[PDB]
């Protein structure tokens, strides 16, 4: 989680974001996320801030919720079951 | 001649005038595994709150070589998190130092010797 939220102060330095979103709901959703995935995420709903009103200034947080939608987790659960087990 | 897979060798090798006196170099066992522990921890600062006798109870399936590389990585994990200058083994050390150090053996590869063991083949 600590990890994750410098990965997420790093891509909102440069990106317009408003401040209506909450940073700690976004930590808990991304849960089993690889550090390139937490990019992409943030790429996407910038992308689609764009399409509703070509001339945007902020991203909502409704965009957000329609972008972990899309993006999704490439490690199943059964290699995190595995990987966990084995420090055990 | 020493080997580690005595399956593989020829029974003409192993003849009376050929090779004979076979030996046997026991995996360890506790009171084996605690004059190990003593020889890798003679030149060791040890502190006076680890006692050698619980971590050899809780070792299981070592070889002799992994209990060299526990005494080596809870030695790193004490400069670590004690600083550079440091003269201090602990005992919680070690057990921390057991979630990254696993057993190389088995009682697949234990039972193997222990059936050759019984004739068959040796």
């Amino acid at each position: 989680a600590a990890t994750r939220r410098e990965i997420f102060k790093l891509q909102f330095h440069s990106m317009p974001v408003s401040n209506e979103v909450d940073l700690d709901e976004l930590i808990l959703q991304t849960d089993a996320y690889s550090g390139a995935e937490i990019v992409a995420v943030c790429r996407e709903a910038a992308l689609l801030a764009l399409e509703e009103d070509i001339q945007a200034n902020l991203i909502m947080k409704r965009h957000f919720t329609q972008a972990l939608s899309t993006v999704t987790p490439r490690i199943p659960e059964s290699l995190r079951r595995f990987y966990e087990d084995y420090q055990e | 001649a020493a080997t580690n897979r005595p399956d593989v060798l020829d029974t003409a090798l192993l003849r009376p005038g050929r090779l004979d006196k076979i030996i046997y170099i026991p995996p360890p066992d506790h009171k084996g595994r605690l004059s190990i522990l003593k020889v890798c921890t003679k030149t060791m600062p040890i502190g006076p709150d680890v006692s050698l006798e619980n971590l050899a109870a809780e070792t299981c399936f070592f070889s002799g070589a992994d209990l060299r590389n526990l005494c080596t990585e809870a030695a790193l994990l004490a400069l670590q998190e004690n600083g550079l200058d440091a003269t201090t083994v602990k005992q919680e050390h070690f057990l921390k130092s057991l979630k990254t150090v696993k057993p190389s053996l088995s009682c697949k590869d234990l039972a193997l010797y222990e059936n050759l063991f019984k004739k068959e083949g040796f």
